[PDB]
């Protein structure tokens, strides 16, 4: 395709790949300072469960059993000018299993829309899914 | 089972876009008639994270999804394009190649996560049955949606809405055992 958008493609995917790296080694190894990298005002879905601004998704996190992710799947899109213009937005799916601290190992799907507090990327949404 | 709801204005937009776009899907001989959703600029991808475990059956069916399929983990960054599917000729294009299949609605949860004047995002998880033109499959799913709003303009000057799908990820994986008991 054209090459500008192979540009922009390619740079999502790394950008994407140095955060999911990350925020899944902050939510198994350093749960302490998970909230760094939402926005003051993200939404999360955890389960269907929301929380709404950092305050409140820094204390369902403090709330939530000890984990450990095995990450299998990553997918990164640029997301098109008009969805959120002026703030160039990318939205992450990270797939794979999860054992949470005294229960059954299970699988997840959770999906992210990060933009850039200077030169820093942090979740506007959240949507996490547990299976088994 | 819980779903999760933005805003309360979003509510019967779940019912209206979720649901009329899935039965639309479901039959592969009238999905060309999706193109109405997609624009120029549409971006689409399709995961597939199934742990196989009949299993000829199982892999040649899902090869339908995997030939398609997209995974940047521990991939070459230059080989990023692979896998993204742009504009709505490409988009209907690769979706009209995927197998038939039946959504259990039942089986569905929501998260509406934005929504506003310009548009929403939607993500849905449920089961659905891949049926063969050979044996069935209950599959896992995810399907997320980033959609714009655009006043439709009929010649009634009463404003409208018509729904555009900007991003879109369809997610292949196994059902558990809690939904197969249920389907």
């Amino acid at each position: 395709m054209d090459s500008d958008l192979k540009a922009k493609v390619e740079s999502c995917a790394r950008t994407a790949d140095t955060f999911t790296r990350l925020y899944y080694a902050s939510v198994d190894n350093r749960r302490q300072q998970i909230g760094r990298l939402y926005l003051d005002n993200a939404t999360l879905s955890w389960n269907g469960n929301g929380a709404i601004g950092r305050q409140m998704i820094e204390s369902y996190f403090q709330e939530l059993p000890s984990s450990n992710h095995q990450l299998n799947t990553l997918d990164a899109q640029p997301i098109v000018d008009q969805a959120v213009s002026n703030q160039l937005a990318y939205l992450i799916m990270a797939s794979g299993s999860v054992k949470f601290a005294d229960q059954q190992l299970r699988k997840f799907q959770q999906t992210f829309i990060v933009t850039a507090e200077n030169d820093k990327w942090k979740v506007v949404s959240d949507c996490y899914r547990m299976q088994e | 089972q819980k779903n999760f709801l933005c805003d309360t204005g979003a509510y019967e937009l779940v019912g209206a876009f979720l649901e009329n776009y899935l039965r639309e899907f479901e039959n592969d001989e009238f999905r060309h008639n999706l193109y109405k959703y997609y624009s120029e600029n549409s971006i689409f991808t399709l995961t597939c994270n199934y742990n196989v475990v009949q299993t000829p059956k199982i892999l040649q069916r899902l090869s339908k999804y995997n030939r398609h399929a997209r995974n940047l983990r521990n991939k070459d960054y230059s080989k990023a394009s692979d896998g993204v599917f742009f504009g709505c000729t490409y988009i209907v294009e690769i979706l009209l190649q995927l197998p038939r299949v039946t959504h259990d609605f039942h089986s569905l949860q929501t998260d509406v996560m934005h929504y506003n004047g310009k548009g929403a995002v939607i993500y849905v998880a449920g089961l659905l049955r891949d049926e063969p033109p050979i044996g069935g499959v209950l599959l896992g799913f995810s399907r997320q949606f980033v959609v714009t709003f655009d006043e439709a303009n009929l010649g009634l000057g009463k404003r409208a809405r018509r729904l555009k799908i900007a991003n879109e990820r369809l997610h292949i994986t196994n059902p558990s055992k809690t939904a197969i008991r249920n389907a």
